[PDB]
């Protein structure tokens, strides 16, 4: 966690980067606890296939970074 | 230890010759160092060993280092102390080490001699941008594939390899080619087996296990893997049990 | 040292335990193999028997005044039965059948059918002789393998309840084999048969016959898991000329017990495995939840030793001086 | 911490107004007579501290009572290092303190904020003629839950939840339930991330948990209560919830 | 402590008699060793104890000796502080100490009263030639069972008592008959537990472990056998409990 937040990001990046912290807060626990069976919910189908996209999206190449717009 | 780190290093820095060092158990150098540091008084740090711990054994293993002349690598054991890396020594330790192998007693009984893991081996220096993009490629896949034989070394035991699927049933075969290709005569076995030994450069190698898990040899028999050297000789080793098997 | 040794007693206590579950998981494994086994070689019965069964009412077209195993003519008094699995903890197995069981009961009771139920397991007569709310009688066991002698006491207790019209409309409630995860327990219509031999469900996903489901457990990936095997049997209709020793009625009145026995004998093969495959999943799940609780035990300990042999060499380092 | 304190005690002893002083990680004071006192020579004491860390320490809490004229509500963030309540200079602070709340790391590192531990934190105006009989009561019953919560873990780890028999399946969804709610969005950490801060009064949380433990809002999912405010607000957000699926 | 000893060494030169000394709280006889030696300038040894432990708890513990002119049994009772079995004041107590019988918290726990460890109570008597071959045989077993029992513990907490082996619950149940057996109504503690104290030598108890833990009355109630003298005195003990469950 960082604890000067969404104060230090960018007017352009905190509502989508919110979004995608909300997202991966999803995922991880679509991912941590049940859904191994199928489902009531189904995932795979709703959250999980793009939040697996999204953490495997995270991972970057060793010492290649992304610019600003690049990352947005 | 730096009487061994001396010698090794007038070597480099005469010759320009890659040395190689084996210092026994780093734990028991710093053992003696706590031993010492307790003898003159001077107050002792966590679990016991030396307030100089982390200063002492940097100054004995960063002498250990690739100089422009030619190289000092090293080679290191290590004893844990009731097996956690988390203690200092072992932990200013592995803060050093830059790549570690462990001999498993299980393989040794088993007789796939070098006795290294295959699985719990790491090194820092695996990494694509250092050792090349196919090698990194092909020892991640072997040790994917080792650790899918370690998972189904449970259930091979239960099921069968015919009952379980035929997808990955060819992943256990070549696990197997793999763990038997891993087994190299070497140049000292001789004088307890009188096999001749085979020194495999790392080309060879690469190649050989590109071969072997792309599926170009997947029905070669697995004792034809077990301690040969290069992929040619181990199909040599192949082609001369098949011209034995009509007898 | 009452401080670390009480963290040493739990390392040592939750490896037996890893290994304890390790061994409770692949024990269930090969007996769920061997189940699949049995049911492997209980399935060239079962296929000739849809093989005959579709042959005598391809000669008479159920033109038969007889069977009393097709009386479909009410729906007075249901007896709804459970077959269940004999083992302690059992993953999430018990819960869920008998779940089903009185979500059917209740819903029977809306229709005012003095429900009789039979139990098969002896956890389910366990939990079933606590409540006699139920109405609940003649409970029986078969563990560890479905023998035909109990399968045919089974067969023999549920006919002599039939031949009685007392009883009629007798579904079961067994847990079919469709994942390792979960197995849901599905209910199934037994005695009135459906003389055209199609056994058929609780309206709405009902089975043709000789489209048999025979589950194989072969490995994924890596993993065990269970792949299901929609074999249709290939029927030859009738033998050149056929013919009767019997009358076209006594025979389908001596056959169709038979069918009978041996659905009985299917629903407890499939429900043994799919009660294993549950204590299956409960030991893996164990295992490696055992292991993750051994490595974080064993941090714990290891910071607790250097914590504790730190403290002891400040204190005895401090009071060493004493200036 | 003694200059704080005699700032908040002239606006009592003198002014007499209701002073608040919230002093802030006064385990750091602790650590300075630590580093004074063994610098200064004095003898050191049990694992760190000075030989007076319970007599300076002493000296910064019982000057902090609430005299005749006025009151010192003062708050003190008191900091255990290294994360386990034994060591002595929170030790000595505990015997200080009448509210005590212990923030243990688990219910931050699950999400859950603030991480006020629920069974930890205790107080010495959990009284009945205190406090009245109904928040008693409730009190008693969501520390029981939260406690078998917590005494059931043991076969919630290795084992699986479905283990379980019924009265322990839904003694364990309550406190579920229950450990979530209470949770809360900050008036204050809407700089970190969460919803703008809900107020939370106690005629309303005592009103959520008569429904959450009276088992009345077992058709609501976990998620319904985290990071939620007052009850009425939970069922509207699981409400939305199952309307947004 | 060596006022005792030396009450005892003059019982033992000149009378020529037995003499049996109690000494209780052994473990004093170190501690104010400590508080007195940390003064004394002498340094401080592991975790708090005088340096000189070994050579006092020695000195006086070889005094007490049979020494051919009488026999000086003697009994001391150790406190294993905080149950601390490591610590060195009990830990140089064990080595000096013939028959150790070191009572546990954990079994004390569930009310069995003497809360004597039936596995860690050990002696140097328990060889066949100097015990009885009948006597050593039923030890052997009774400590096998209550070891097996230990290790059965986890099992037992954890996956429900059910799951285990089916002779292995018979085990089980024979080990719980034998560690409430092995209870006794003391006289001096009567008023702890309200019953009469009951007196038994090793021969009735010697019987009645031959019959419980041999299979043949493995049908009694548990608490038939709790807190219980003798094995008739069970036997009736079942009779009375059967006959108050239902009435």
């Amino acid at each position: 966690v960082s604890r000067v937040g969404s104060a230090a990001q960018i007017k352009a990046m905190k509502k989508v980067a919110g979004k995608l912290k909300l997202e991966l807060a999803q995922f991880a626990e679509l991912e941590a606890f049940a859904q191994f069976a199928s489902d009531l919910d189904k995932a795979t189908q709703n959250q999980l296939a793009r939040g697996q996209r999204l953490r495997e999206l995270l991972k970057q190449p060793q010492s290649a970074p992304l610019t600003v717009e690049e990352q947005v | 230890g730096l009487t061994a780190l001396t010698m090794a290093e007038y070597f480099r820095d005469v010759n320009e010759q890659d040395v190689l060092l084996f210092i026994d158990n780093i734990f028991r150098f710093v053992q003696a160092g706590s031993e010492v540091s307790a003898l003159l008084g001077r107050m002792p740090s966590a679990v016991g060993y030396q307030p100089t711990l982390s200063t002492e054994m940097g100054s004995l293993q960063e002498r250990i280092t690739s100089t422009k002349e030619g190289s000092i690598t090293s080679i290191q054991a290590v004893y844990v102390p009731a097996d956690d890396l988390t203690d200092p020594a072992p932990a200013t330790t592995f803060a050093h080490l830059d790549a570690t192998t462990v001999l498993s007693r299980g393989l040794a009984a088993k007789g796939i001699y070098p006795a290294v893991d295959p699985l719990d081996s790491t090194s820092t220096m695996l990494q694509p941008r250092i050792v090349g993009e196919e090698h990194y490629e092909i020892a991640q896949r072997v040790k994917e594939t080792l650790q899918r034989y370690k998972e189904l070394q449970d259930i091979i035991a239960i099921l069968g390899l015919d009952e379980l699927s035929e997808e990955d049933r060819l992943t256990v075969a070549r696990a197997r080619k793999i763990e038997r290709f891993l087994s190299q005569p070497f140049f000292v076995a001789e004088v307890f087996t009188g096999s001749p030994g085979k020194y495999v450069g790392l080309a060879e190698t690469i190649r050989g296990f590109q071969l072997i898990l792309s599926g170009e040899l997947d029905s070669l028999p697995e004792q034809a893997f077990y301690l040969v050297g290069n992929i040619d000789e181990a199909t040599a080793k192949a082609m001369n049990l098949e011209m034995e098997s009509k007898l | 040292c009452a401080n670390l040794r009480e963290l040493r007693d739990r390392i040592g206590s939750v490896k037996n335990t890893q290994k304890i579950t390790e061994a409770m998981k692949l024990v269930a494994a090969a007996k769920v193999r061997r189940a699949q086994e049995a049911v492997v070689n209980g399935r060239p019965f079962s296929e000739t028997l849809v093989e005959v069964l579709y042959n005598m009412n391809e000669q008479l077209q159920t033109e038969d005044v007889d069977v009393p195993l097709t009386k479909i003519r009410t729906v007075k008094k249901v007896a709804l039965m459970v077959v269940t699995g004999d083992r302690g903890l059992c993953g999430g197995f018990n819960n869920m059948l008998l779940k089903k069981a009185e979500s059917r009961i209740a819903e029977l009771k809306k229709l005012g059918v003095d429900y009789t139920i039979i139990s098969i397991g002896k956890k389910g007569n366990t939990y079933f002789i606590r409540r006699p709310e139920i109405p609940v009688d003649r409970y029986f066991d078969g563990t560890n393998l479905p023998t035909a002698k109990e399968a045919q006491a089974i067969a023999d207790d549920v006919f002599s309840l039939f031949v009685s019209e007392e009883v009629d409309k007798v579904e079961m409630l067994y847990t079919k084999f469709v994942s390792l995860v979960k197995s849901d327990p599905v209910i199934h219509t037994l005695l009135p048969l459906s003389p055209k031999g199609e056994i058929c469900d609780i309206n709405g996903k009902c089975v043709d016959a000789a489209e048999d489901e025979l589950f194989r457990l072969t490995t994924k990936e890596g993993k065990l898991t269970v792949e299901r095997d929609m074999i249709k049997t290939e029927t030859p209709a009738f033998s050149p000329i056929l013919e009767f020793e019997q009358d076209p009625a006594q025979i389908l009145d001596a056959l169709l017990p038979l069918y009978l026995n041996s659905q009985i004998l299917r629903a407890l093969q499939e429900s043994l495995a799919s009660e294993l495959a549950a204590r299956m999943t409960a030991m893996s799940n164990a295992t490696d939840n055992a292991n993750e609780l051994k490595k974080t035990l064993s941090i714990n300990y290891n910071r607790a030793r250097q914590a504790k042999i730190t403290g002891e060499i400040l204190e005895i380092v401090a009071g060493a001086n004493a200036c």
